[PDB]
């Protein structure tokens, strides 16, 4: 709606019988595949991400943002605890570090 | 020519695959929108009588 | 040419076969007086922009 | 303004007004210096048509 | 078909020409509305799989494969259920600039991009995402935690399938 991509700002400038908008926008530059999982089963408990999605590089797992690859180690601050491992579909086995 | 629907693209849906950006681009685009049309009016004495 | 209006002296040149002058949108802007051969511009009695 | 709106009460704002406020009282005629009479007598009264 | 056609046209043609410019402006305005609604995104996408969207059946709203028309079954019912120069003394019907095939293709591209990529596809390069994780993000946007979704994925899938089946039966029956 406001330019093309994720919107940062728009600067208006006048024009004779018109207005021109300079839209500063955010565009994802490069792409990369990752393996993903909905939740992590640790100590018999299901862990769901508070913010971000789970990605995997090789065998090891991180949680990261949807719009930028900033891998952070999974922590009890990063994920919240709810449910059980049985009812969730697609859960993988991993560990949850705690500070 | 036939009207372009746009650039052709293909993405492979998967139940266990995600695509996360590694780099980002800050872009300035231009959108031009008309605001007003030049106001006109008619003089009735000139239009009818002259 | 019978009409009520204001007369104006203008620098408009007429060919000898052309007596009456019409402006754009067929109004009579200019006319050549018979007694004095000056070309006289025709302007409205009221400008009407009040 | 009252005449153009066609009402005694006029509300607040701008109103374009059209009316012959002038009403000129002067008539001028300018015809060329020709004053000799036309030969209508010859055409109408010719002995032979 | 009258005689002295040139004189009548010269005497009364620009009035009709102005009215025809008005009608042409109306027509190009309607084409502008069609492009305004059906052409948000120019990127065209295709959906290979049919039944891996977290148990959600999408056979009838997505365009079916192996048919010359890009039309879906629901859009088949939509075009089926609605019934439509000398004859009109010169009034003509201009065809739409966007034909129905590319309108169906635009809807197909919107559906394919939405299902494959969430909200991302219009921003730039399409980022693939599972449909269940997209539903988790939509629930998080609403305000309910995503843990409900993975606790009742089959229930929501069955409710969605039953709802679209009810819509199919409503549109198929005469009403
Ligand atoms: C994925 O990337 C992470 C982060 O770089 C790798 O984890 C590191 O691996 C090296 C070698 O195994 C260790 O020395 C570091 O201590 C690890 N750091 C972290 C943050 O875990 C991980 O090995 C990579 N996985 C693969 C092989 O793709
Ligand atoms: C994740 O770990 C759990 C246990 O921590 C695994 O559950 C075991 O699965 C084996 C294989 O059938 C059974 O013999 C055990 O009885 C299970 N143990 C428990 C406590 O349920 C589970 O299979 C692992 N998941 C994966 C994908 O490897
Ligand atoms: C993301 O893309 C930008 C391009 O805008 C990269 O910046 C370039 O980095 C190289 C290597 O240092 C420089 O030679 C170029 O001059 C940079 N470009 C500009 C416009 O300054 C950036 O390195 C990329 N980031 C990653 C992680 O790949
Ligand atoms: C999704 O729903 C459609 C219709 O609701 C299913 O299509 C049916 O398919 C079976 C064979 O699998 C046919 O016998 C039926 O006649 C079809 N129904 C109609 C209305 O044509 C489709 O199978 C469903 N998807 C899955 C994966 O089961
Ligand atoms: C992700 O995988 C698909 C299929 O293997 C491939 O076509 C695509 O190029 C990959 N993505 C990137 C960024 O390489
Ligand atoms: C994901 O899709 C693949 C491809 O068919 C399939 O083999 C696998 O069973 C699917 N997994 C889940 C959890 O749906
Ligand atoms: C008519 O006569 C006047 C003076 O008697 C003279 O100034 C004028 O030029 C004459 N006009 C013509 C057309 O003869
Ligand atoms: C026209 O000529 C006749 C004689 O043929 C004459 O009697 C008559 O009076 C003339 N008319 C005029 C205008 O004098």
């Amino acid at each position: 709606f406001c330019g093309k991509g994720y919107h940062l700002m728009s600067f208006p400038q006048s024009a004779p019988h018109g207005v021109v908008f300079l839209h500063v926008t955010y565009v994802p530059a490069q792409e990369k595949n990752f393996t993903t999982a909905p939740a992590i089963c640790h100590d018999g408990k299901a862990h769901f991400p508070r913010e971000g999605v789970f990605v995997s590089n090789g065998t090891h797992w991180f949680v990261t943002q949807r719009n930028f690859y900033e891998p952070q180690i999974i922590t009890t601050d990063n994920t919240f605890v709810s449910g059980n491992c049985d009812v969730v579909i697609g859960i993988v086995n991993n560990t949850v570090y705690d500070p | 020519y036939t009207m372009s629907l746009g650039a052709e693209n293909s993405v492979a849906y998967s139940n266990n695959s995600i695509a996360i950006p590694t780099n980002f681009t800050i872009s300035v685009t231009t959108e031009i929108l008309p605001v007003s049309m030049t106001k006109t009016s008619v003089d009735c004495t000139m239009y009818i009588c002259g | 040419l019978t009409g009520t209006g204001v007369l104006t002296e203008s620098n408009k040149k007429f060919l000898p076969f052309q007596q009456f002058g019409r402006d754009i949108a067929d109004t009579t802007d200019a006319v050549r007086d018979p007694q004095t051969l000056e070309i006289l511009d025709i302007t409205p009695c009221s400008f009407g922009g009040v | 303004t009252k005449c153009t709106l066609k009402s005694f009460t006029v509300e607040k704002g701008i109103y374009q007004t059209s009316n012959f406020r002038v009403q000129p009282t002067e008539s001028i005629v300018r015809f060329p210096n020709i004053t000799n009479l036309c030969p209508f007598g010859e055409v109408f009264n010719a002995t032979r048509f | 078909d009258s005689t002295e056609c040139s004189n009548l046209l010269l005497q009364y043609g620009s009035f009709c020409t102005q009215l025809n410019r008005a009608l042409t402006g109306i027509a190009v305005e309607q084409d502008k509305n069609t492009q305004e609604v059906f052409a948000q995104v120019k990127q065209i996408y295709k959906t290979p799989p049919i039944k891996d969207f977290g148990g959600f059946n999408f056979s009838q709203i997505l365009p079916d494969p192996s048919k010359p028309s890009k039309r879906s079954f629901i859009e088949d019912l939509l075009f089926n259920k609605v019934t439509l120069a000398q004859k009109f003394n010169g009034l003509t019907v201009l065809p739409p600039l966007l034909t129905d095939e590319m309108i169906a293709q635009y809807t197909s591209a919107l559906l394919a991009g939405t299902i494959t990529s969430g909200w991302t596809f219009g921003a730039g390069a399409a980022l693939q995402i599972p449909f269940a994780m997209q539903m988790a993000y939509r629930f998080n946007g609403i305000g309910v935690t995503q843990n409900v979704l993975y606790e009742n994925q089959k229930l929501i899938a069955n409710q969605f399938n039953s709802a679209i089946g009810k819509i199919q039966d409503s549109l198929s029956s005469t009403a």
